[PDB]
DNA sequence: CCTGCATCAGAGCCCAAAA
DNA sequence: TATAATGGGAGTCTGATGCAGG
RNA sequence: GGGG
């Protein structure tokens, strides 16, 4: 029922999205260069914003414990940002919040190729749950420019992932 | 289609562009004088001359005709070799009678004029110049007026250009997987958005800023906060930041 | 206020008990 | 790592108590 | 399934 909330997406609204996504993952690169921070810190504070206060944690890798006095003082440095340089901020943003729309529209995908992996001992969910993690694979290793449906792409990434949980698990 | 809800309309995929270029051009015409209102402008639409009886419009150079039709009203344009010798205005109340790439003589008819002749609805005429020979007067109008282009867009293109923008020559409106096929505006003019892909309302204030905006899109925002352009501009509503 | 009505947690001991 | 693929298959009888309902 |  959760999943049949989302409406799948046009053949225009999945190029928008996945557009989105490049050029924002291009802006981070960016947004380090001028800043002179790391790729992945900028990542996750962007990624902060959109997403709400509701998930705040320390993330396996980052220099800073990722907590509001962090993500508050780095997130200063950026929005004082010349409006030229701080185009890249506003991109960044856009970037993980269309992310967020890919994803959710194509869960019914997983649960089509997970339904015939059952039985080799993962529970349903549980082969959902690890499809699901080789969508977000796909969704962040997607090039739109191939003009390729985003459904053909996806689709080796959740088998991938739904094979490797049944193997090891 | 029929709207559920109060709020913004947006756009959300334009299937066809349509700009609408900016033309400034000088151009001439003779009348009668017994016929022509003086004015020393044209505003769309107003009257220019009311003839009695039918007059005919006569070339004043020989050449070869190029034929630039508007919605309504015409555009004349004689040239020997490729140099124009001449540009005329045929107003609405004017029919042409010359095809394009015709060979004329001086003082063969190009259009008759009947009645009452205005200015047409999409061409306006800025300053207007007379001089009186004869039974006849000669206008240099200096005429302004937009021509309409169009131009689809892909499902792999995106319009990176708002509803009502001014480009310049080599402005990108359309931009696309490869380099053709991109949408490189051809000259100064104005931009207009048609057949969407739907129409997404959405319940939302929209805060217009010339500046730079010091709130990055994902912010949430209460009544009264700073939104952009220093203190300028601030928020109504209580709500999620889209910039 | 009172009564249907469900959801739950009970239902003997010891031995072989041949999987 | 790239045709496209987008919502699942399946099983008695007793007494005590805390609950939405004429 | 079998013993008291
Ligand atoms: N609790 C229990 N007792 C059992 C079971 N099976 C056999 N018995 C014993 O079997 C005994 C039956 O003994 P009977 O031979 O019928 O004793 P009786 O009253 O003298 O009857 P008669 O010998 O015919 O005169 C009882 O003492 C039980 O303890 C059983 O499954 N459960």
């Amino acid at each position: 029922h959760e999943i049949g909330q989302v409406p799948l997406l046009t053949l225009e609204e999945e190029v928008e999205l996945a557009r989105k996504v490049e050029e924002g993952m291009e802006a981070i690169k960016k947004l380090s260069e001028i800043t002179g921070l790391d790729p992945d810190l900028i990542r996750e504070v962007v990624r902060a914003k959109i997403l709400g206060s509701a998930r705040v944690r320390h993330i396996p890798g980052l220099k800073e414990t990722l907590d509001p006095k962090t993500v508050e003082e780095i997130d200063q440095k950026l929005k004082s940002l010349p409006k030229e340089h701080k185009r890249y901020l506003h991109i960044a943003r856009e970037g993980e919040a269309a992310r967020q729309h890919l994803i959710e529209a194509n869960l019914r995908l997983v649960v089509s190729i997970a339904k015939k992996y059952t039985g080799r001992g993962l529970s349903f969910l549980d082969l959902i749950q690890e499809g699901n993690q080789g969508l977000i694979r796909a969704v962040e290793k997607f090039e739109y420019k191939r003009r390729f449906k985003f459904s053909t792409y996806a689709t080796w990434w959740i088998r991938q992932a739904i094979n490797r949980a049944i193997a090891d698990q | 289609v029929v709207s559920r809800l109060d709020g913004v309309a947006l756009y959300r995929f334009p299937r066809r562009v349509r700009v609408e270029y900016v033309k400034k051009e000088r151009a001439g015409l003779r009348l009668p004088l017994a016929a022509w209102v003086e004015k020393e402008a044209y505003k769309p639409g107003e009257i220019l001359a009311e003839l009695p009886e039918p007059y005919l419009f006569r070339a004043e150079e020989e050449g070869v005709v190029e034929l630039k039709e508007l919605e309504e009203g015409a555009f004349l344009v004689l040239r020997r070799e490729d140099e124009p010798v001449a540009t005329y205005f045929l107003p609405v109340g004017m029919t042409p009678l010359v095809v394009h790439g015709e060979i004329v003589e001086k003082g063969q008819p190009l259009a008759e004029a009947k009645g009452l002749l205005r200015m047409p609805r999409q061409v306006r005429a800025a300053q207007v110049e007379a001089e009186e020979e004869g039974e006849t007067v000669y206008l240099t109008l200096f005429l302004e007026w937009t021509e309409p282009k169009d131009y689809r867009v892909q499902p792999h293109m995106n319009v990176v250009v708002p509803e009502g923008a001014r480009v310049e020559a080599g402005d990108k409106i359309v931009a696309a997987i490869d380099p053709e096929e991109e949408v490189i505006a051809e000259a100064e003019g104005v931009v207009h958005l048609h057949e969407p892909a739907s129409i997404l309302v959405v319940k939302a204030r929209v805060y217009p800023f010339e500046d730079d905006v010091e709130v990055s899109t994902g912010d949430r925002v209460a009544p009264g906060d700073v939104l952009a352009d220093g203190g300028k501009v601030k928020s109504d509503v209580y709500g999620r930041v889209e910039v």
